[PDB]
């Protein structure tokens, strides 16, 4: 079958890992400054 | 923290109306570490008084919530 020549691949290719920048917890995203905070008089 | 507590309860059971000693006595509870039994003291007091304008109590339960997570939606509330 001389016709035109194409080539198909589907493209599915997983991406590199994006390695975001990292979020810093809060003071009170701790326990012990919760419980300091919390029990406050 | 004991003895405030048990303070406190009396102080609530003397004069329901106080609601500084249902606070006191929330605020004993998460000194002894009861986090669940602060949680469910909080929405028994919340439940029944739905109503009642006590921020530093919604606060309070909002930053427990949040240390739940699951319940994200209460604490955005």
């Amino acid at each position: 079958r001389q016709d035109y020549i194409a080539k198909v691949r589907y493209q599915n290719d997983l991406p590199a890992p994006p390695c975001p920048p990292k979020l810093l917890k809060y003071e009170i995203e701790k326990e012990a400054p919760q419980k300091e905070f919390l029990k406050d008089s | 923290y004991v003895q405030a507590q048990k303070q406190f309860k009396q102080a609530e059971d003397s004069q329901n109306s106080n609601t500084l000693a249902k606070l006191g006595y929330a605020q004993c509870l998460i000194a002894r570490n009861e986090v669940g039994d602060a949680t469910i003291y909080l929405e028994k007091f919340f439940k029944e008084n739905q109503d009642s304008k006590s921020s530093e109590m919604m606060l309070l339960l909002g930053i427990i919530y949040s240390q739940s997570g699951k319940s994200y939606y209460k604490a955005i509330i």
